[PDB]
DNA sequence: TTGGAAAGTCCCCAGCGGAAAGTCCC
DNA sequence: AGGGACTTTCCGCTGGGGACTTTCCA
């Protein structure tokens, strides 16, 4: 009898509100929801359905999974955790109020206080190993789900955990996006300047990838090119045939080199001097 | 008769004002012309007067009725948010080099200007025409009152509650106030303070220096209408106009502007726009005109950016 | 076509900084500039503007100018040597982000090596020609213009040396000034004991230089009274008139034999007995 | 019982530590009575026994918990920083003499310190004292353990990194233990070793000679506030003052600092100060005073030095 | 609620010195 | 042996500047 995600949360998009704001936040979206329909955080419990409980618990990203700082809010849910009965008769359970509010780096202790004080550690982490800076841009929703063994008696099964949630106000995971760009047509001989608008970026980790068929270009532009994350200006690189005949089509786009990850393509035209 | 008079105004805009939390030395205040080595004094001067003085800055509002603000001024000879230099017996030309604005938190503005008040009182630093009216008789008599009464900290409890409930933060005036030695040398001796230009917080979205840095373009023809894509400093969507003109034959000036809608204001740092038509679409040769942002709101203007309309 | 130096840089004054120190050392200003004014050290180019390069490297101090094993570091430099592109419009060049980062007399050799593996020898002095002791406490920048004949063809001109750069560290060398005085005010007959504190100095190449109008004196202190290189101790020498009615200004200034160099004047006050 | 006993202890201060890179041989520890004319060195005697036995000696930390120390006791007799004599078997008292210090860089005091707790885990030389508090169990059996294991590799790399966060590298103490023969004759049996007084680097600018070279005045009102020019020998700024003294009649003494900031002292050589006021500006007759310098951090001071109060 | 800011926090880079540490040498 | 001085790290403040957080308003 274990535990296991049909439906984990979405990753990047809702923003962690503050105690200040919004007496409420919003929901959990499951990962699959769309703007049409919209789905939740699902798990599935293999080998038991009958009476018992959950807990919804906020932890770390990272391997030493300590209690998050932060607090699930919403229905149901107390001292930044969510807790309810399991339908004794669905092996299958959706939570539908689920709401992440972030705390200030300010009452961070006091937080943490809280998580001790209230018994809120599903991977009993020590106090000793608890020590240390908590990533305050991400979470983990940690399924705590507690059946009974088929003689009667309650019984915990194993802590679970689900992908990484990230605020929608971490740059260094949102997604990558070009809005404009005054130029998608120069020489193939490279070297026209191009201004390009575009979505928060770090200067430091972000580059314009020109692919092609079996080839592959950077632009070329230095880190004080990238106007206040939201501009970058640079120039485009040599295309692969040099004395080019007719107009070819190129893929042009933004990449994040610590991830890899890729911002949709841009059509861009290398042409004959 | 004897009286102090201002040698060199504040820069008004270009500032950023400082919070706590932000720490020590970020830039002290600046002058008129700050050419490009820094050259900037500021130096007031005390004329018709010769000898031992004492110079007082502190910070005031920006209103019709002045008043003490609540934000401290800092840094070289600063001290409870007022610097106090003295003026040489012999030289009576005062500079103020590193001073920086201390801007108070939202939260704290109430409590730091009562605490304001009661130091000035105390002091007797011009308690009757920044605290209160009826306050004037607290004079600096080498301690003007040096302890305050029960009523007198119900005149300064009544005049901070009123006086916040209307206090821009954003724009601070600098005041001196000289003081010259009595008989028994202390200096007592009051004279007629007066104020300074207004400087302008530049972390205030609406006084950034405004700039124009960088245009994908700097020509264009005289039909107008090109698309140009230019970057910039923080701007407002909707508080912002990019400025084309050129001093005229007979003074005026030929003005045009920029076609382009707040959608066109990328995360308020660039705008695309398209150039407006030149004031002579059949010139036959190319003329310079000069090009620069603007706020609506207080019609401030980066600095005038050369562009070079040419015939087609 | 040639090259000559408009402005040289400031030859003392800017000490050249280690690789260990921060990221980047300040930069060269130029020898005009002081307290009020800005300094460029920049060059001309005569009979040429237009398409071009420049390449600033660093050679020895005297005649057998071998590259240099410091380093010319900050924009657009690499491999301890400045290179960009000339502006084709204009036919004056200054360099303001020029500084200095001197080698280990450990890390000799390895820095010699990529002067020569990284073609960096302007004046092509031989590798037979390149041995020997170099002066790490003085260098020469050599610009390497390259310009294009009437022709088309790339033209490179006759490389060009600016006086040589100090390090405003061996003291045999340094500034000279004059910080305090415990007295500018003084008998005519002289013999009044004066300390004075100042930067740096050698005891055997140090004397305190009286000038006046027409007249010339020194005062009078053993190379012991010289307080460890930065403290003088000595006195007045008698003014030209032991019977002086009226008080006179005079100059009063340190100054270097070997080299005959003079301090900034501070004012003393001859006086009657 | 058979215990260790120090019979003179090195010199606290003066000599100097010097770096591999200095060369060899500079001089000789000193011990604390040590004089140009009867040189002396460290001495220590075993008591309650008479035979062969072994001494070693030590450097270890100056800290509240006695520590292994990365400086390497270098010279006669010694070897990887230990040094090790025979104790004659009738004379029990052994000296120290050409005894160096080396001063481990900044940039090898990990790597040398790991060195060391691993030699002294290996040959027993009290491991559980100076390593660390379980590792107590290699004691030096005809050869404590001489080879470690991987769990003992992992302490050491443990007490390591921990240890030389917090080490002065300006202080050292020496360690003696001795060792008297077993049963077989090997020198096992230890014996409570004992810690001498701490050593201070003599180049360190905390632990320099404070010295009064010359002084443009020497004499003074009673009345104080006169500034003189102080000439010395390296000092640090913000850690010392100027302080006049004199013995008074019940014993205590006036004390009297000069007036001046970190900013008064000039290239770490001289000092520009002004003398305090004096415990009479009424005397009718001179009062000869001391003056001298001190460290605060410390509070060590330059030699007493003659200065004269005369009344006004 | 959701989005977009403005208001309040942090804290890097770059240019100067000044000295400590670490090297050599009269 | 004995101490001065030169060459190679380490640190700290001044001046600004961008960007990350908490709070605020439509």
């Amino acid at each position: 009898a274990y535990v296991e995600i049909i439906e984990q949360p979405k990753q990047r998009g809702m923003r962690f509100r503050y105690k200040c704001e919004g007496r409420s936040a919003g929901s959990i979206p499951g990962e699959r929801s769309t703007d049409t329909t919209k789905t939740h955080p699902t798990i599935k419990i293999n080998g038991y359905t009958g009476p018992g409980t959950v807990r919804i618990s906020l932890v770390t990203k990272d391997p030493p999974h300590r209690p998050h700082p932060h607090e699930l809010v919403g229905k149901d849910c107390r001292d930044g955790y969510y807790e309810a009965d399991l339908c004794p008769d669905r092996s299958i359970h959706s939570f539908q109020n689920l709401g992440i509010q972030c705390v200030k780096k300010r009452d961070l202790e006091q937080a943490i206080s809280q998580r001790i004080q209230t018994n809120n550690n599903p991977f009993h982490v020590p106090i000793e190993e608890q020590r240390g800076d908590y990533d305050l841009n991400a979470v983990r929703l940690c399924f705590q789900v507690t059946v009974r063994d088929p003689a009667g008696r309650p019984l915990l099964l194993t802590p679970v955990l689900s992908h990484p949630i990230f605020d929608n106000r971490a740059p260094n995971t949102a997604e990558l996006k070009i809005c404009r760009v005054n130029r998608n047509s120069g020489s193939c001989l490279g070297g026209d300047e191009i201004f390009l608008l575009c979505d928060k970026v770090q200067k430091e980790d972000i580059e314009v990838y020109f692919t092609g068929p079996g080839w592959e270009a950077r632009g070329s532009f230095s880190q004080a090119d990238v106007h206040r994350q939201v501009a970058i200006v640079f120039r485009t690189p040599p295309y692969a045939d040099p004395s080019l005949q007719a107009p070819v089509r190129v893929s042009m786009q933004l990449r994040r080199p610590s991830d890899r990850e890729l911002s949709e393509p841009m059509e861009f035209q290398y042409l004959p001097d | 008769g004897p009286y102090l008079q201002i040698l060199e105004q504040p820069k008004q805009r270009g500032f950023r004002f400082r919070y706590v939390c932000e720490g020590p030395s970020h830039g002290g205040l600046p002058g008129a012309s700050s050419e490009k080595n820094k050259k900037s004094y500021p130096q007031v001067k005390i004329c018709n007067y010769v000898g031992p003085a004492k110079v007082i800055v502190q910070l005031v509002t920006n209103g019709k009725n002045i008043h003490l603000h609540a934000h401290s001024l800092v840094g070289k000879h600063c001290e409870d948010g007022v610097c106090t230099v003295t003026a040489g017996p012999k030289d009576m030309v005062v500079g103020f080099a590193n001073l920086g604005i201390l801007h108070v938190t939202k939260k704290k503005v109430f409590e730091t200007l009562e605490a304001r008040m009661t130091e000035a009182c105390i002091r007797g630093y011009n308690p009757g025409l920044l605290v209160h009216s009826d306050l004037a008789y607290l004079q600096a008599e080498g301690g003007g009152d040096r302890q305050l009464t029960d009523r007198e900290k119900e005149i300064i409890r009544q005049a901070a509650v009123q006086q916040t409930k209307e206090m821009d933060l954003s724009v601070v005036r600098l005041m001196f106030t000289a003081f010259l030695p009595d008989s028994t040398g202390s200096f007592t001796r009051r004279l007629e303070p007066v104020v300074s230009d207004a400087i302008y917080d530049s972390k205030a979205p609406n006084a950034s220096n405004l700039k124009i840095v960088r245009m994908d373009r700097t020509a264009g023809c005289v039909t107008g209408g090109e698309e140009i894509y230019l970057l910039c400093d923080k701007v407002q969507k909707d508080d912002i106009q990019i400025r084309f003109y050129e001093e005229e034959e007979n003074g005026g000036v030929w003005e045009g502007f920029g076609d382009f809608s707040p959608t066109d204001v990328h995360r308020q740092f660039a705008i695309v726009f398209k150039t407006p038509k030149y004031k002579d679409v059949n010139i036959t040769k190319p003329a310079s005109v000069f090009v620069q942002l603007r706020r609506k709101s207080d019609l401030e203007t980066s600095e005038p950016k050369p562009f070079l309309y040419y015939p087609e």
